[PDB]
RNA sequence: GUGGGAGAGGGUGGUGGAAUUCCCGGAGUAGCGGUGAAAUGCGCAGAUACCGGGAGGAACGCCGAUGGCGAAGGCAGCCACCUGGUCCACCCGUGACGCUGAGGCGCGAAAGCGUGGGGAGCAAACCGGAUUAGAUACCCGGGUAGUCCACGCCCUAAACGAUGCGCGCUAGGUCUCUGGGUCUCCUGGGGGCCGAAGCUAACGCGUUAAGCGCGCCGCCUGGGGAGUACGGCCGCAAGGC
């Protein structure tokens, strides 16, 4: 799945700066890596659904921390998404 | 003509009938009896001393068979299934032991609906 | 009467490789005993049931038995 | 590269030439799906509980190693499709969970 | 975020034993089965019972609980892989990013539909045997669809806690599941049972509120007619809204 490599490899990657943990870019680039993961493991196994409707919430979830990044900073709003490909 | 001197015997006991069927230390049978095998019809098969009749009638064909020792396997539940190991132990045959083997899935197959 | 872990030594619970101490846990026949003979919690009994199935499959354990002197 | 445990059950009336054989091809089966092993435990004749093809006895084998995960499955199908491996259980490995401590 | 934890949560593949049925073989006679009694039925072409071997399908005994998980429907052999939700401790990061939610979209027991597989046991319809004033039923013997799998539909239910979601406030006691702790105990988070205040037409509810409040959604306005008619939409149909 995600191991802490992979984990802090992004947390780092994206972190507003050194130390930095919960930060609203951190989190929505969490949350892309698991929504790729999860819609990977959905390609195969069109039958699982309970996992498709975790894949909703974290979608919702995602949509709603970019809703605020956009509503305060539109600037880092946009480098976060051009950064991450998405909308 | 086998002269057999040992040996086991299954008691068979449901609620319609009782049967015993007398064996050799390697699973072929010799003699056996039931309820039916006796003078009894129809549920008077299933009552303890039709199965004390069947016990005791396979005990003495196994005699004529020359038994002597006999271990004891039980499978099932029904009047009489105690009554066929009482004659079966009081029948001049020495009861090596008695074992109730009755099988049991683990829950595989459907019931009719009279056992739900 | 005795239950099962208040005789015993301090064992593994996840070993399904060790038979003498599983065979404790079996009755006389292949059943697995319930909580009220065995004496251990219910996270205990869970670990134990599970090491019991693993060490059936391998053949170690007997998955039933057969009744004497009934 | 996850530890696991692998447990090999087969045919006991084995004589050397048949059982150094077997052994290694579960041998180079490891080596082909990337099973780095850490211990072998080799408990061989041991008494069933229940008869296992048609023998009330089997050879054991037990070993600890650290492959990749979505190699185990194949690893286990290839281990199974000998002839004389009549049981193959490979277990994720665990911590020891004591009682009466 | 970090670090731990429990779990029939879901999907995929593998795999184990018990039992039923069937087939092969051995040994073995005269019935078995079934019921309140019986009969149909099966058995001399050798049954039932016993032993050994083989095949196939379906479901997972003990563990098991008054338990656990899930949003609900619902989810129990074991193993591996893929994956969801959730809880606790640390007080670390962001800094109101929240709650609800008409429509929409997705999920949705069983039965039912379509195409293709599969088929042991069970079993609507159906074929018989009984019972009875009659038996179109209950009881017995058979038995097809179906039950099982793949894919696509169907969108119902006593889909029940007959109790919408969220938050705050208001005695405790007892049993329990799962974490943490300086571990007769305390502190969270779930599952029950008594019971303060209070509520209720009463039964009863009572920190798992049916109490005291706030926000938002759904619904109700006598019974029959009737979940019918017409209209629309959805559906292959059954039919649903
Ligand atoms: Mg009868
Ligand atoms: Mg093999
Ligand atoms: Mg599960
Ligand atoms: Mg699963
Ligand atoms: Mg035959
Ligand atoms: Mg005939
Ligand atoms: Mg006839
Ligand atoms: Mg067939
Ligand atoms: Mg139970
Ligand atoms: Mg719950
Ligand atoms: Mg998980
Ligand atoms: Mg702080
Ligand atoms: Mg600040
Ligand atoms: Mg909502
Ligand atoms: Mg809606
Ligand atoms: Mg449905
Ligand atoms: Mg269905
Ligand atoms: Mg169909
Ligand atoms: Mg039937
Ligand atoms: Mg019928
Ligand atoms: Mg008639
Ligand atoms: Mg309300
Ligand atoms: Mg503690
Ligand atoms: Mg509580
Ligand atoms: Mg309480
Ligand atoms: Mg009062
Ligand atoms: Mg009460
Ligand atoms: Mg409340
Ligand atoms: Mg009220
Ligand atoms: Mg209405
Ligand atoms: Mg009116
Ligand atoms: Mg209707
Ligand atoms: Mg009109
Ligand atoms: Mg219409
Ligand atoms: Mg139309
Ligand atoms: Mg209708």
């Amino acid at each position: 799945p995600i191991t802490k490599e992979e984990k802090q490899k992004v947390i780092q990657e994206f972190a507003r700066f050194p130390g930095d943990t919960g930060s609203t870019e951190v989190q929505v680039a969490l949350l892309t890596l698991r929504i790729n993961r999860l819609s990977e493991h959905l390609k195969v196994h069109k039958k699982d659904h309970h996992s498709h409707r975790g894949l909703l919430m974290m979608v919702g979830q995602r949509r709603r921390l970019l809703r605020y990044l956009q509503r305060e900073d539109p600037e880092r709003y946009r480098a976060l998404i051009e950064k991450l490909g998405i909308r | 003509k086998r002269q057999v001197a040992s040996g086991r015997a299954y008691i068979h006991a449901s609620y319609n009938n009782t049967i015993v069927t007398i064996t050799d230390p390697d699973g072929n049978p010799i003699t056996w009896s039931s309820g039916g095998v006796i003078g009894y019809k129809g549920s008077r098969k299933g009552t303890p001393y039709a199965a004390q009749l069947a016990a005791l009638d396979a005990a003495k064909k196994a005699m004529a068979y020359g038994m002597q020792s006999v271990d004891v396997i039980v499978r099932g539940t029904g009047a009489g299934r105690e009554q066929a190991i009482r004659a079966l132990q009081a029948s001049g045959l020495q009861v090596k032991s008695i074992v109730d083997d009755t099988p049991v899935p683990h829950n595989g197959c459907r019931p009719k609906k009279k056992f739900r | 009467k005795a239950k099962v872990k208040a005789t015993l030594g301090e064992f593994d619970l996840r070993d399904y490789r060790n038979v003498e101490v599983l065979k404790r846990f079996l009755s006389e026949t292949g059943k697995i005993l319930p909580r009220r003979r065995t004496g251990l919690s219910a996270k205990e009994q869970r670990i134990l049931a599970k090491t019991i199935k693993r060490a059936r499959i391998l053949g170690l354990l007997p998955f039933t038995e057969k009744l004497v002197r009934k | 590269m996850r530890r696991y445990e692998v447990n090999i059950v087969l045919n006991p009336n084995l004589d050397q030439s048949q059982l150094a054989l077997e052994k290694e091809i579960i041998q180079r089966a490891l080596e082909n799906y990337g099973a780095r092993v850490e211990k072998v435990e080799e408990l061989g004749l041991r008494r069933l509980a229940y008869p296992i093809a048609k023998d009330p006895q089997g050879y054991f084998l037990w070993y600890q190693v650290e492959m990749p995960e979505d190699r185990v499955n194949d690893l286990a199908r290839e281990l199974r499709i000998r002839d004389n491996v009549r049981r193959v259980m490979v277990v994720k490995s665990q911590e020891p969970f004591l009682a009466n401590a």
